[PDB]
RNA sequence: AAGGUAUGUAUCAAGCUUACAAG
RNA sequence: GUGCUCGCUUCGGCAGCACAUAUACUAAAAUUGGAACGAUACAGAGAAGAUUAGCAUGGCCCCUGCGCAAGGAUGACACGCAAAUUCGUGAAGCG
C-alpha cells in the first residue's frame, strides 16, 4: 500500500445534485459506524470531565488532519486551566458542611452516610387543569 | 345511508372473494372474476394488484396474462 | 465514540412476545423464463380420444 | 424477529456528550407500530435528562428515513408528513393489523436486506430537495426533548422526594395542544407557520411592480444566469446588469410571471450559493 | 384425564399490557 | 464526606495518599388500548328418509394438553363456475 493511491483526490464537480446528508459517507443509514479499542479509563475520565464541567478533549482521526482543542463550552476549561475530577484541586471552595453522628450508640440519632442535610397560588391552576 | 349500503355491498363482495381465494389458491377463476369485478368499478389501482399477485401463485397459465393485458 | 454493553437477562422470565402470528406466504422469487420446445396441439380426433 | 448492531438516532437524541455509554438488549420491547421485537437500546443524553430508550425497529426507521426514538426525519429533524408533503409523495403503508400490514413490512424487509444504507423508496426524491424544507430545518436543536417528563405528586403537591425527585416540577402541562403519518396536532400549526411568514406588504396598486431591486451580484450571478432564470418565467421588457452596486433589473410584460419571482425572491431565490439581496424597486417614473 | 350434557354471533367491566414517542 | 501521613510551623490552617459516576429513575399517572369470561338477546346442530361412530385434507380460525399422544359437535369454517357440445362477434394466416 502507498500513500499516494489513497490520498489522491477525486476529479469532478463533487456531484451537488444530492443533499448534504446522502452525499456524506455512511455504512449504517446514519454515519460510518466502526469499532474501536480505546483505553477504558481515559474514556471514562474525559467522559466524566465533560459530564461534570461541560468540556472535554475531542475524539477524531481525520477531521482537519490536526485536532488538539477542547469542546463543549470552551472558556470554563481555561477558567480551571485543564484540571480533572480525580485531582485534589487548587482550592476548596463552595463546600457544604454536613453534620455527623457516627457513634452507633444513640438510637434514631445515628445518621452515618444517610444524613439528610442541614438545609432540612399554583394549586388553583392545578385544580382548574385537572 | 346510501354510502353505508354501497360500502356494505363492496365490503361483503370483497370479503367473499378474499375468503374464496384464501380457500383455494390454485384455481384462478377466483382471481380473474375478482379482478374484473374491481375492473367493473372502472377506476382502480387495485385490480392491477389482484392480477400482479395472482401470477405469484401460477404464472404459467396464458389466460391470466392475456386477460390482465 | 460510544460504549455499548449488553444488558443482563435474568433466568427467571418466561418468553416475552407472542410468537403466534401467521400472515400468508409472500411473493416468491420472480419467475425465471420458461423455454420449452415449441408446444404442439394434437388434432381434434386424438384429443377426442 | 429482528437483531441489530447500532441504532439510527438523529443528533438531538444522542445528547450533548460525545462520550455516551449505552446498553442493549437482544429482543427488547416491541415496535410501537408493527409489534416487532427489535433490540432496545438505552443511554443517558445529558446530566439533567431522561433516558429515551428506543421506540421503533430498524425496519420501520429505514422505511421513512426516520430516527429511532423521537420519530423525526434523519436528514432534517422534521416530522414525517412535513417531509412527505414537502416531497409531495407519501410512500403508502397500511393501517390495520394484518390487512396488508405485517405482510408489507415483512416483504419490504425482504427487499431491504441487500443495501442497509438508504431508505427504500425515498432515495430518488430526497435529492430534489433543499428548497421548501431547508427554510425550516432547525439546526442547533433544543434539548427540551431530552428533559425528563413531569412527575406526579408535584402536580398534587405531595412529592416527598423533595429535591431528589428526578423527573421535573412546576411545569403544569396545558390540555389544549400536546401518529406516524397523519394527522398530528403541532404539524398543522407548523404548516400554518410556514404559510404565514413575514413578507413585505403588498402595495395598493394593480401589479405595477414588475421591476424589482435585486442585487448582490458580486461575481456569482451573470447576465445569462438571471435572464435564463427569468426566461423560464417569460419575457423581459428591459434588462440591465448595473455593476456599480452589483444589481440586475428585469421586468415582465403583463406582470404575473415575475409575480412568482417576487414570491421566489423574498431573500429566498438561492442560486449559485448566495442569499441574494432584494428590496423593492420604483415602478413610479422616478 | 379425555371420551356428554353442544358452538356461533351482537353489546357491557377486570384481568392482563406500555407507563412510552410528543411545541 | 471519610481515614492516614506534622508532610509543610499553630491539635485547629494547609499538602499528599487511598476511595471514583447508581437508577426500565414514580410512592404517579392528565394515563393508555382494552380484547377473555359472565350476562343480555339471536342463530341454532355433517353425510341426498330417520338416529348417527368417526378419521382426514386447506389456513390469516382457535381452545385444553409436557405433547412428533389425544380430545375439544367428525373442534369449528368450507357454497351456485357446467369446459367445449351448438351458435354470434372479432382477430391472425392461407387459397
Ligand atoms: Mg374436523
Ligand atoms: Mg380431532
Ligand atoms: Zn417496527
Ligand atoms: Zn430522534
Ligand atoms: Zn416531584
Amino acid at each position: 500500500p502507498t500513500y499516494e493511491t489513497m490520498f489522491a483526490p477525486e476529479f469532478g464537480p463533487e456531484n451537488p445534485f444530492r443533499t448534504q446528508q446522502m452525499a456524506a459517507p455512511r455504512n449504517m443509514l446514519s454515519g460510518y459506524a466502526e469499532p474501536a479499542h480505546i483505553n477504558d479509563f481515559m474514556f471514562e475520565q474525559q467522559r466524566r470531565t465533560f459530564a461534570t464541567y461541560g468540556y472535554a478533549l475531542d475524539p477524531s482521526l481525520d477531521n482537519h488532519q490536526v485536532s488538539a482543542k477542547y469542546i463543549g463550552s470552551v472558556e470554563e476549561a481555561e477558567k480551571n486551566q485543564g484540571l480533572t475530577v480525580f485531582e485534589t484541586g487548587q482550592k476548596k471552595t463552595e463546600k457544604r458542611k454536613k453534620f455527623k453522628e457516627n457513634d452507633a450508640s444513640n438510637i434514631d440519632g445515628f445518621l452515618g452516610p444517610w444524613a439528610k442535610y442541614v438545609d432540612e397560588e399554583e394549586q388553583k391552576e392545578l385544580d382548574e387543569i385537572t | 345511508t346510501d354510502e353505508e349500503e354501497l360500502n356494505d355491498y363492496k365490503l361483503r363482495k370483497r370479503k367473499t372473494f378474499e375468503d374464496n381465494i384464501r380457500k383455494n389458491r390454485t384455481v384462478i377463476s377466483n382471481w380473474i372474476k375478482y379482478a374484473q369485478w374491481e375492473e367493473s368499478l372502472k377506476e382502480i389501482q387495485r385490480a392491477r394488484s389482484i392480477y400482479e399477485r395472482a401470477l405469484d401463485v401460477d404464472y404459467r397459465n396464458i389466460t391470466l396474462w392475456l386477460k390482465y393485458a | 465514540v460510544i460504549r455499548m454493553v449488553e444488558m443482563q437477562k435474568d433466568p427467571m422470565e418466561p418468553p416475552r412476545f407472542k410468537i403466534n402470528k401467521k400472515i400468508p406466504r409472500g411473493p416468491p422469487s420472480p419467475p425465471a423464463p420458461v423455454m420449452h420446445s415449441p408446444s404442439r396441439k394434437m388434432t381434434v380426433k386424438e384429443q377426442q380420444e | 424477529w429482528e437483531d441489530a448492531d447500532f441504532p439510527i438516532l438523529c443528533q438531538t437524541c444522542l445528547g450533548e456528550n460525545p462520550y455516551i455509554r449505552m446498553t442493549k438488549e437482544k429482543y427488547g420491547k416491541e415496535c410501537k407500530i408493527c409489534a416487532r421485537p427489535f433490540t432496545v437500546f438505552r443511554w443517558c443524553p445529558g446530566v439533567r435528562m431522561r433516558f429515551k430508550k428506543t421506540e421503533v425497529c430498524q425496519t420501520c426507521s429505514k422505511l421513512k428515513n426516520v430516527c429511532q426514538t423521537c420519530l423525526l426525519d434523519l436528514e432534517y429533524g422534521l416530522p414525517i408528513q412535513v417531509r412527505d408533503a414537502g416531497l409531495s409523495f407519501k410512500d403508502d403503508m397500511p393501517k390495520s393489523d394484518v390487512n396488508k400490514e405485517y405482510y408489507t413490512q415483512n416483504m419490504e424487509r425482504e427487499i431491504s436486506n441487500s443495501d442497509g444504507t438508504r431508505p427504500v423508496g425515498m432515495l430518488g426524491k430526497a435529492t430534489s430537495t433543499s428548497d421548501m424544507l431547508l427554510k425550516l430545518a432547525r439546526t442547533t436543536p433544543y434539548y427540551k426533548r431530552n428533559r425528563p417528563h413531569i412527575c406526579s405528586f408535584w402536580v398534587k403537591g405531595e412529592c416527598k422526594r423533595g429535591e431528589e425527585c428526578p423527573y421535573r416540577h412546576e411545569k403544569p402541562t396545558d390540555p389544549d395542544d400536546p401518529r406516524y403519518y397523519g394527522i398530528n396536532d403541532p404539524v398543522a400549526d407548523k404548516l400554518l407557520k410556514r404559510a404565514s411568514t413575514m413578507p413585505r406588504l403588498d402595495p395598493p396598486e394593480d401589479k405595477t411592480i414588475t421591476t424589482l431591486y435585486v442585487g448582490g451580484l458580486g461575481d456569482t450571478i451573470t447576465e445569462t444566469d438571471l435572464r435564463n432564470h427569468f426566461y423560464q418565467f417569460g419575457e423581459i421588457r428591459t434588462i440591465t446588469v448595473v455593476q456599480r452596486q452589483q444589481c440586475a433589473f428585469i421586468q415582465f410584460a403583463t406582470r404575473q410571471a415575475a409575480e412568482v419571482a417576487a414570491e421566489k425572491s423574498f431573500n429566498k431565490l438561492i442560486v449559485n450559493g448566495r442569499r441574494l439581496n432584494v428590496k423593492w424597486g420604483r415602478s413610479q417614473a422616478a
